[PDB]
C-alpha cells in the first residue's frame, strides 16, 4: 500500500526484457492500474509522486508540509529545467516488442510500504482431518488444521 | 501564540520576536532557552478546550497582520502556531494530506500501523513473539516536518519504487 | 453470501504460484476487489452432487439476474476502457497486428477479412476486426438521439450478422444494460455461447491495448487558464448574491417563504446559490476538456469517475454538509474559534470554495472531515441492521 | 534586528523546543 | 517569489554565528 | 554486407553506438538477449563456518551473491547441471574463502577485495572480483568491532540472468528509434503545443527534422535505432555485445538443427 | 444456529484471489498444493482402470 | 507440494522433445507449432522475418500464459512451398543477417580502438 | 543496515561508492545533488539509492556483544 | 507504538444515537486528530490527541 | 465479367474535419447528373483533399463467391486498381425518398456513405462492393 490508502497486492511478476521500458532504459519496479486514480480521488498520491521525481534528480529531498505554499505549477516549472516532461509523462516502449507505445504514461518513484497480511499464513486447506470432541465436528484453527 | 494589542509600531504585533527565535536556535546549536524558560516571560500561552469561546485566533503571522495558486478582522489576541500541527501522529505521515479526500486520509492512518519496517533497535536482543523487519528501509523522498519530530527519518517505514500508471494488458 | 449468486461453480485448472485465479468479467458477481479479499472452495464427492452442481450452479447459465431481469456480469473497467478505445472510426490496424489479434481469437475460423482499405495500403478498423469475435447472426440497434442513419457524432449501436456497421462501443452496448448485447446472445444464441463470447473480446482487447497503452496523470487534472479564471469569477459572483440575501435578510426584509421559518428560508437560499455555483462551475470544466484527456476518455468511457469526481478534482469541492444543515455552531455563535461571531457568508460556515488540485484552507480541511466522518459512522450501523433484517 | 516579527517559516524553532522540552509521552510521565 | 520547495538550516547557523 | 553499424563513442563500461539496416523485432530480441541470456559467473552457494556479527546471516548469503565477479574465460568451464562430476569440481565451478576479524578498536570493514581464490585457477581468467574505483577497495560487504567474526566458504556457478539477477552482466540499456516521430508511431499527449512541451531527443540532430508540411509518410519503416549500452563490469562491453549477437544465433541455429533431426 | 443450521465441514480451501484475462469465466485457477491437499473418490470401471492404475 | 521453480523456466523438455509439428486442420496446408522454454525473445523475430518473406501467407504467435515458458506459432502458405520448408528458409536468413552483424561489429570496434 | 549492492530498478554496483559519498560530504564541503553528480550516477534511478539509504548498522554496532 | 502510546477510550453503551459522540465535533479542534479512527464499532469512539 | 457498377465525377462542396484526425466528411454534387448527391468518409491522411476538387467515383463489384485476402500479387493486374484509393464495404440500408429518389447507404468497417440519384433505379446496387477514387 502506498500512503494513500491505495492497498492492493502482486498479480503476477515480469522480468526486464518483457517489462516496458523507457527512452533512458529506467526499466519501473511496479505497475498499477489508471482507474483507481478517480474514483478514489486520491490526488495527492499524483504531487507525491512528481515532486518525488524531482526531488530525486536535484538531490534535494522533497517536502510534503500539508498547509504550505507548494503548487504543482511550481513543481513543473523545476521539473522541466531538470529536462523531463512538464507534467512527468513519458514516451516509452513495449518491452515486447520494441515498439513505441501510443499514449505516453506517467512515471516516477513513490513511496510504499509491505503489510503483515502475506498470503503464506493464509493459504489454508483441509480434507479429512482431525475433529472435535463435544460436536464431532471438524475442529476450528488454521493453524490447528481446521476446516 | 499570544498578541499583544499596543504597538509603538502601530497597529497589532505578536509579542515573540526574531532575537528571541534567533536565541532558540542558538540554544539548540550549542548541542539556554528551554519552552519552560520560553514561558517565563509571557511568549506562549497554553489553553484548555473552553477558553476558545473567549479568544480569536489567526491561521498565519501575516494573515491580517499588516493592515493562480491558492485562493485564501482586526482585534486578534492569539495566533496559532503552525496550522499542520492539528493532525495526529500517523496522520502526519501521508503527504499533501490536505489534496485529497478526507476517508482516504482515514483508511490510509488505519493501514499505516499494519506496516513493518524496524520497531526498535536493540531487536536482536529483544525476544518476542512475531518481529518484523525488513532488509534496505529508506527513508521516504518525500517528507513533512512533523516526521522529522516522529523519528520517522531515523527508523522509516518502507522502500520506494519507481511506478508507472499503466495498464500493462493483464494484472 | 447475500443473493443467489457467490456460490456458483466453475471447471478448474490447476496453476502453479499458490494464490486462487479467477476472470475479471465474475468480479462483480461475487462482489471482490483483490484488495486482499479471500474466497471459499467446495470439493463435491459423488456423481450426483457433481452432476447437479454443474448443469444448476454453473456460471454460464446465470448470467441473467433472476433478482433484476437484466445480466449481472459483463466487461469492466480495462477492457471497457480498451474497447471504446479500439472502436472508434478515428484509428486502424495494419497487417501484422491484424494477424496477431486473429490468432489470439481462439474460435477463428481461418479466413482473414479483406481489409477496408487496399488503399495504396491494407488497413483494417478496429469495428472490423472486433467483428471477428461476435458470432454470426445477431442484430441490434441504439438510434439515441443522434443517429440520423448517417450518424455524425457515431453516437448509437448496430450490428448485421455480426459485424459492426457503425457506432462507438460503449458500456451502454457490452455492459450489463437491458438491452445489452450480452442480453441478446444469451437469449437468443444458447446460454453458453456468452462464455466463449467473453473470452474472445477479453483477449483481443487486452492484446491490442497492451500494444497500445494507456495511462493518465496529473495534466489530466490541471485545466486552463481562462476557464479557471472563469470558475472563479464564476464562483465571485455566487458569493455576491449569498452577500446580497444576507443584506436583505439583515434588513428584516424578507418574503419570509411559505410552508418555512425565516431562517430556514434564509438557509434554503443560499445553499441552492452555492450548489448551483458549484454544478457550473464544473461543467464549465467539463465542456473545456480536452479530447486527450485521459479521465474524460474513461468517464464517457464508461467503466470509471463521474462528472462530480471531475468538478470536485479540479474546480471546485463545494458546501459541506452535516445532515442537510450545514455546519452548526458548535463553539457558541460560531463554527470555528477562528472567526468573530455571528457570520453566515460562506467559507466561514464552511463552504470548500477551493478544489484538490489547490488543496484547503484548514478550516475547509476540518469541515471536509467532518462530512466523511458522517458518512463512515453511517455506514457502520446501516450494515449491521440491514444484516438483521435481511436475517 | 532582533524585534522583527516572525515569518511563518520560522516557528518550526519553537515546535523543535517543545518537543526537545516535553517529548511526546510527557503526559504519560506526568 | 522563490516558493521554497525543500530544507536549509546552516545558511542561519552561519547567520547567526556573524551576527553574534 | 547488411546491417551496418556505427559507433558514436565509447569507455571502459559503455558503448553507445548506431543500428542500421535492420528490422525492429532484430533491434529488440537482440536487447533482450543481451539484458537476459549471457551466461556469466557468479557465487552461488556459501556455507558459514562461523558468525559472530550484527549482520545477519542470509544478508550475508544474499550480498555475497550479488558481488560482479571475473568472467573472461566464462567459455572454458561448463555448467554444473550438465558436469559429468558431482559436487563441484574444479572443471565446473570455482571456491572463495573469506576471512575476518574485529581487530583494531574502531570499526574494520570487510570489503570484496578480501576474499581470495582458493581452488584450481587453471590458468583461465576467472572469479577475481572487480575493483571499479581508485581505492582498491571493492564493495562494501560488512562491520565490525573488536569480537565479531566470519568465516565462508563460498561455491560460484554459472548462472545466467533469466532465472536471477545475480547472472546479469546487463544493468541498464537505452534504445530509440525515430526521435522526431515520422513514423507517427505515437502522438503526444498536450495541452497547447507537442514541439513546445516536450523536450527535443538528444538524438534529433544526426536525422534532419521533418520538412514541414509534405505529406505523410506512409510507405516507410522503421530503421536506424540508437543503442547505448552499459555493462556492470563483470565482462567487457565489446565482449557483453558480440557475445549476445553469439548466443541469439546459437539459439536460432540450435532450433534449425532440432527441426532438421525431426 | 452453529451446528445443526450451519456448521464446519470437510474438503474445502481458503486463499486471496486476483485477477487473470486468460481464464475464461467457468474456469479457476487453483495453486497445485490446494490440488494436492484436497481429493474425490472414484469407482473403478472397464473404462478408466488403465487411467487409476496409472495415477495410482 | 509441487509448486514450480524457475529451473523449468529455460531447460529444454526433460523426457520431451524441443517442438512439435501438428497440422491444423482449417485451412490447407497449415502448421501449427510449439516452442517451449522460448518466449517473445524468438517468437517475436521468427514471425517478423517470415512475415518479411513474401511466399507464406499467415504468420502469428502466441504465448498463452506468462506462468508458462512455451509459445505457439501458426504458418499457412500457398500450395507446393512447404512451410517446414519456410521455417528452415527464415531461420537461414536469421543466421546470415545476425553474422553479418557481428563482423560488422568487431571491425567497427577494433577501428575505434585508436591505432 | 548496509548499503544495498546492485539498485534493484538497473542493476549497477553501489555500495563501493558509499564512503565515498561520505567523505564528499564530510571535508569537500561540497553540495550533494552535484555530489552524486560528480561521483557519476547519471541515471536517476541508481540515484535514489544513495541519496535515501539510512545508515542503521552502525546504531546497531554500538552495542558490546560478546 | 508511538500512535499506540497517545490513545484514548470512551465507554457508550450498547448502540447509541448518531449526533451523540460518534461524530465529529467542532471542540474537537487542535485537540484531537481529525483523521485517523479505526472503522467499525469504534469510529468516534477511539480517538488520538 | 466485373465492371463497373456505377461510375461519376464528382465536385466536392467542401470538407468538414469532422473533429477527429485521420478522417473526414466530404460531400459533392455530380457534374453530369444535377440531382445526385453524395457524402464520404476519407482517411484523409492518405487522400488530402480540399474544395473544389473533382473526383471520380467508381463502385466495381469485384475486380478481374470470394476467398481469404491475399497480399497483393504484384503481377499485372486487369481489374479497377489503376487508381489511387481503393476501399471495401457493404451495403446496409435502402431508401426510397419523393417517389424517384433512391438512396443507399454502404458501410466500411467504419465509414459511411451516401448516394442519390433516379435514372439507375435496377442497375444500381446487390449487397458489397469496392470502392474506387482517382486523382
Ligand atoms: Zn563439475
Ligand atoms: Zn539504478
Amino acid at each position: 500500500a502506498s500512503r494513500h490508502g491505495q492497498k492492493g497486492t502482486i498479480g503476477i511478476t515480469y522480468r526486464r526484457e518483457d517489462m516496458p521500458f523507457t527512452a533512458e532504459g529506467i526499466v519501473p519496479d511496479l505497475i498499477i492500474n489508471p482507474h483507481a486514480i478517480p474514483s478514489r480521488m486520491t490526488v495527492a498520491h499524483l504531487i507525491e509522486c512528481l515532486l518525488s521525481k524531482v526531488a530525486a534528480l536535484s538531490g534535494n529531498e522533497g517536502d510534503a508540509s500539508p498547509f504550505t505554499d507548494i503548487t504543482v505549477e511550481g513543481i513543473s516549472k523545476l521539473l522541466r529545467e531538470h529536462g523531463y516532461q512538464s507534467r512527468g509523462f513519458e514516451v516509452m516502449y513495449n518491452g515486447h516488442t520494441g515498439k513505441k507505445l501510443m499514449a505516453q504514461i506517467f512515471f516516477g518513484p513513490t513511496y510504499y510500504q509491505r503489510l503483515r497480511h502475506m498470503v503464506d499464513d493464509k493459504i489454508h486447506a483441509r480434507a479429512r482431518g482431525p475433529m472435535q470432541v463435544l460436536t464431532r465436528q471438524p475442529v476450528e484453527g488454521r493453524s490447528r488444521d481446521g476446516g | 501564540f499570544i498578541v499583544e494589542d499596543d504597538e509603538s509600531l502601530g497597529h497589532k504585533e505578536l509579542k515573540v520576536r526574531k532575537g528571541h527565535i534567533a536565541k532558540l536556535m542558538a540554544t539548540e546549536y550549542q548541542d539556554e532557552y528551554t519552552w519552560s524558560s520560553l514561558l517565563n516571560e509571557g511568549l506562549v500561552e497554553y489553553i484548555d478546550a473552553e477558553e476558545e469561546e473567549s479568544i480569536l485566533i489567526a491561521m498565519q503571522p501575516e494573515d491580517l497582520e499588516p493592515a493562480a495558486k491558492r485562493i485564501r478582522a482586526t482585534t486578534f489576541t492569539h495566533c496559532e502556531i503552525h496550522p499542520s500541527m492539528i493532525l495526529g501522529v500517523a496522520a502526519s505521515i501521508i503527504p499533501f494530506p490536505d489534496h485529497n479526500q478526507s476517508p482516504r486520509n482515514t483508511y490510509q492512518s488505519a493501514m499505516g500501523k499494519q506496516a513493518m519496517g524496524v520497531f526498535l533497535t536493540n531487536y536482536n536482543v529483544r525476544m518476542d513473539t512475531m518481529a518484523n523487519i525488513l532488509y534496505y528501509p529508506q527513508k521516504p523522498l518525500g517528507t513533512t516536518r512533523a516526521m522529522e519530530y516522529l523519528k520517522f527519518r531515523e527508523l522509516p517505514a518502507g522502500q520506494n519504487a519507481i511506478v508507472a500508471i499503466a495498464c500493462y494488458s493483464g494484472y | 453470501s447475500l443473493h443467489k449468486m457467490s456460490m456458483m461453480a466453475h471447471r478448474v485448472k490447476v496453476i502453479p504460484y499458490s494464490t486462487f485465479r479467477l476472470n475479471l468479467s465474475v468480479t462483480s458477481p461475487y462482489n471482490a476487489d483483490f484488495d486482499g479479499d479471500e474466497m471459499n472452495l467446495h470439493v463435491p464427492q459423488s456423481e450426483e452432487t457433481r452432476a447437479e452442481l454443474s448443469q444448476l450452479c454453473a456460471v454460464p447459465l446465470q448470467i441473467v439476474s433472476p433478482q433484476s431481469n437484466k445480466p449481472c456480469m459483463g466487461i469492466v473497467q480495462d477492457t471497457l476502457c480498451g474497447i471504446r478505445k479500439l472502436t472508434l472510426r478515428d484509428t486502424f490496424i495494419e497487417l501484422d497486428q491484424v494477424l496477431n489479434m486473429l490468432y489470439w481469437v481462439p474460435d477463428w475460423d481461418g479466413v482473414i477479412p479483406t481489409p477496408a482499405i487496399i488503399k495504396p495500403k491494407p488497413l483494417w478498423s478496429g469495428k472490423q476486426i472486433l467483428s471477428v469475435a461476435i458470432p454470426n447472426g445477431i442484430h441490434l440497434q441504439r438510434f439515441d438521439e443522434g443517429t440520423t442513419l448517417l450518424s455524425p457524432k457515431d453516437n448509437g449501436m448496430l450490428i448485421i450478422d455480426g459485424q459492426i456497421i457503425f457506432g462507438v462501443v460503449e458500456k451502454k452496448t457490452v455492459g450489463s444494460s437491458n438491452g445489452g448485447l450480452i442480453h441478446v446472445v444469451t437469449r437468443e444464441k444458447g446460454p453458453q455461447v456468452c462464455a466463449k463470447l467473453f473470452g474472445n473480446i477479453q483477449k483481443v482487447v487486452n492484446f491490442w491495448l497492451l500494444h497500445n497503452g494507456f495511462s493518465t496523470g496529473i495534466g489530466d487534472t490541471i485545466a486552463d487558464g481562462p476557464t479557471m479564471r472563469e470558475i472563479t469569477e464564476t464562483i465571485a459572483e455566487a458569493k455576491k448574491k449569498v452577500l446580497d440575501v444576507t443584506k436583505e435578510a439583515q434588513a428584516n426584509l424578507l418574503t419570509a417563504k411559505h410552508g418555512m421559518t425565516l431562517r430556514e428560508s434564509f438557509e434554503d437560499n443560499v445553499v441552492r446559490f452555492l450548489n448551483e455555483a458549484r454544478d457550473k462551475a464544473g461543467r464549465l470544466a467539463e465542456v473545456n476538456l480536452k479530447d486527450l484527456n485521459n479521465v474524460k476518455q474513461m468517464v464517457m468511457a464508461g467503466s470509471k469517475g463521474s462528472f462530480i469526481n471531475i468538478a470536485q478534482m479540479s474546480a471546485c469541492v463545494g458546501q459541506q454538509s452535516v445532515e442537510g444543515k450545514r455546519i452548526a455552531f458548535g463553539f457558541v455563535d460560531r463554527t470555528l474559534p477562528h472567526f468573530s461571531k455571528d457570520d453566515y457568508s460562506p467559507e466561514s460556515k464552511g463552504f470548500v470554495e477551493n478544489s484538490y488540485l489547490r488543496g484547503l484552507t484548514p478550516q475547509e480541511f476540518f469541515f471536509h472531515a467532518m462530512g466523511g466522518r458522517e458518512g463512515l459512522i453511517d455506514t457502520a450501523v446501516k450494515t449491521a441492521e440491514t444484516g438483521y433484517i435481511q436475517r | 534586528d532582533e524585534s522583527a516579527p516572525i515569518t511563518a517559516e520560522d516557528s518550526w524553532a519553537v515546535i523543535s523546543a517543545f518537543f526537545r522540552e516535553k517529548g511526546l509521552v510527557s503526559q504519560q510521565l506526568d | 517569489t522563490n516558493a521554497s520547495p525543500f530544507i536549509k538550516r546552516d545558511r542561519m547557523r552561519r547567520n547567526f554565528l556573524r551576527m553574534r | 554486407e547488411g546491417p551496418q553499424v556505427k559507433i558514436r563513442e565509447a569507455s571502459k563500461d559503455n558503448v553507445d553506438f548506431i543500428l542500421s539496416n535492420v528490422d525492429l523485432a532484430m533491434a529488440n530480441s537482440l536487447r533482450r538477449v543481451m539484458i537476459a541470456e549471457i551466461p556469466t559467473l557468479a557465487i552461488d552457494s556459501v556455507e558459514v563456518e562461523t558468525n559472530t556479527t550484527v549482520l545477519a546471516d542470509e544478508f550475508i548469503a544474499h550480498r555475497l551473491g550479488l558481488i560482479p565477479l571475473q568472467s573472461m574465460d566464462i567459455e572454458q568451464l561448463e555448467y554444473s547441471r550438465d558436469c559429468f562430476c558431482e559436487d563441484h569440481c574444479d572443471k565446473c565451478s570455482v571456491v572463495l574463502t573469506l576471512q575476518a576479524f574485529g581487530e583494531s578498536e574502531s570499526t574494520t570493514n570487510v570489503y570484496s577485495k578480501d576474499l581470495v581464490i582458493v581452488s584450481n585457477l587453471m590458468g583461465r581468467n576467472i572469479g577475481h572480483p572487480i575493483i571499479q574505483d581508485k581505492e582498491g577497495n571493492g564493495v562494501l560487504i560488512c562491520k565490525l568491532r573488536k569480537g565479531q567474526e566470519l568465516k565462508l566458504t563460498c561455491v560460484a556457478k554459472k548462472g545466467i540472468a533469466k532465472e536471477h539477477a545475480k547472472w546479469g552482466p546487463a544493468a541498464a540499456i537505452e534504445f530509440e528509434y525515430d526521435p522526431w516521430n515520422k513514423l507517427k508511431h505515437t502522438d503526444y499527449w498536450y495541452e497547447q503545443d507537442s514541439a513546445k512541451e516536450w523536450p527535443q531527443s538528444k538524438n534529433c540532430e544526426y536525422e534532419d527534422p521533418p520538412n514541414e508540411g509534405d505529406p505523410f509518410d506512409y510507405k516507410a519503416q522503421a530503421d536506424t535505432f540508437y543503442m547505448n549500452v552499459e555493462s556492470v563490469g563483470s565482462i567487457p562491453v565489446d565482449q557483453v555485445v558480440v557475445r549476445g549477437i553469439d548466443t541469439l544465433q546459437k539459439k536460432v541455429a540450435s532450433i534449425l538443427l532440432a527441426l532438421t533431426q525431426m | 444456529r452453529g451446528n445443526l443450521m450451519g456448521k464446519r465441514v470437510d474438503f474445502s480451501a481458503r486463499t486471496v484471489i486476483s485477477g487473470d484475462p486468460n481464464l475464461e469465466l467457468d474456469q479457476v485457477g487453483v495453486p497445485k498444493s490446494i490440488a494436492k491437499t484436497l481429493t474425490y473418490p472414484e469407482v473403478v470401471t472397464p473404462y478408466n482402470i488403465d487411467r487409476l492404475t496409472q495415477l495410482v | 507440494m509441487n509448486a514450480p521453480d524457475r529451473f523449468e523456466l529455460f531447460l529444454l523438455g526433460e523426457g520431451e522433445s524441443k517442438l512439435k509439428i501438428d497440422p491444423d486442420t482449417k485451412a490447407p496446408n497449415a502448421v501449427v507449432i510449439t516452442f517451449e522454454k522460448e518466449d517473445h525473445t524468438l517468437g517475436n523475430l521468427i514471425r517478423a522475418e517470415l512475415l518479411n518473406d513474401r511466399k507464406v501467407l499467415f504468420a502469428a504467435y502466441k504465448v498463452e500464459h506468462p506462468f508458462f515458458a512455451r509459445f505457439k506459432l501458426r504458418i499457412q502458405t500457398t500450395e507446393g512451398y512447404d512451410p517446414k520448408d519456410a521455417l528452415k528458409n527464415a531461420c537461414n536468413s536469421i543466421i546470415n543477417k545476425l553474422g553479418a552483424l557481428k563482423t560488422n561489429f568487431e571491425t567497427e570496434w577494433n577501428l575505434q580502438t585508436l591505432a | 543496515m548496509i548499503v544495498p549492492v546492485r539498485c534493484f530498478s538497473c542493476g549497477k554496483v553501489v555500495g563501493d561508492k558509499w564512503e565515498s559519498y561520505l567523505n564528499l560530504l564530510q571535508e569537500d564541503e561540497l553540495d550533494e545533488g552535484t555530489a552524486l553528480s560528480r561521483l557519476g550516477l547519471k541515471r536517476y534511478c541508481c540515484r535514489r539509492m544513495i541519496l535515501t539509504h539510512v545508515d542503521l548498522i552502525e546504531k546497531f554496532l554500538r552495542y558490546n556483544p560478546l | 507504538t508511538l500512535s499506540h502510546l497517545r490513545r484514548t477510550n470512551t465507554p457508550i453503551g450498547r448502540d447509541g444515537k448518531l449526533a451523540k459522540p460518534r461524530q465529529l465535533h467542532n471542540t474537537h479542534w487542535g485537540l484531537v486528530c481529525p483523521a485517523e479512527t479505526p472503522e467499525g464499532q469504534a469510529c468516534g469512539l477511539v480517538k488520538n490527541l | 465479367m466485373s465492371n463497373t457498377l456505377f461510375d461519376d465525377i464528382f465536385q466536392v462542396s467542401e470538407v468538414d474535419p469532422g473533429r477527429y484526425n485521420k478522417v473526414c466528411r466530404i460531400e459533392a454534387a455530380s457534374t453530369t447528373q444535377d440531382q445526385c448527391k453524395l457524402t464520404l468518409d476519407i482517411n484523409v491522411e492518405l487522400f488530402p483533399v480540399a474544395a473544389q476538387d473533382s473526383l471520380t467515383v467508381t463502385i466495381a463489384s469485384s475486380l478481374n463467391a470470394t476467398r481469404s485476402w491475399r497480399p497483393p500479387q504484384a503481377g499485372d493486374r486487369s481489374l479497377a486498381d489503376d487508381y489511387d484509393y481503393v476501399m471495401y464495404g457493404t451495403a446496409y440500408k435502402f431508401e426510397e425518398v419523393s417517389k424517384d429518389l433512391i438512396a443507399v447507404y454502404y458501410s466500411f468497417g467504419g465509414l459511411l456513405m451516401r448516394l442519390e440519384g433516379n435514372y439507375r433505379n435496377l442497375n444500381n446496387l446487390q449487397e458489397n462492393a469496392y470502392l474506387l477514387i482517382r486523382r
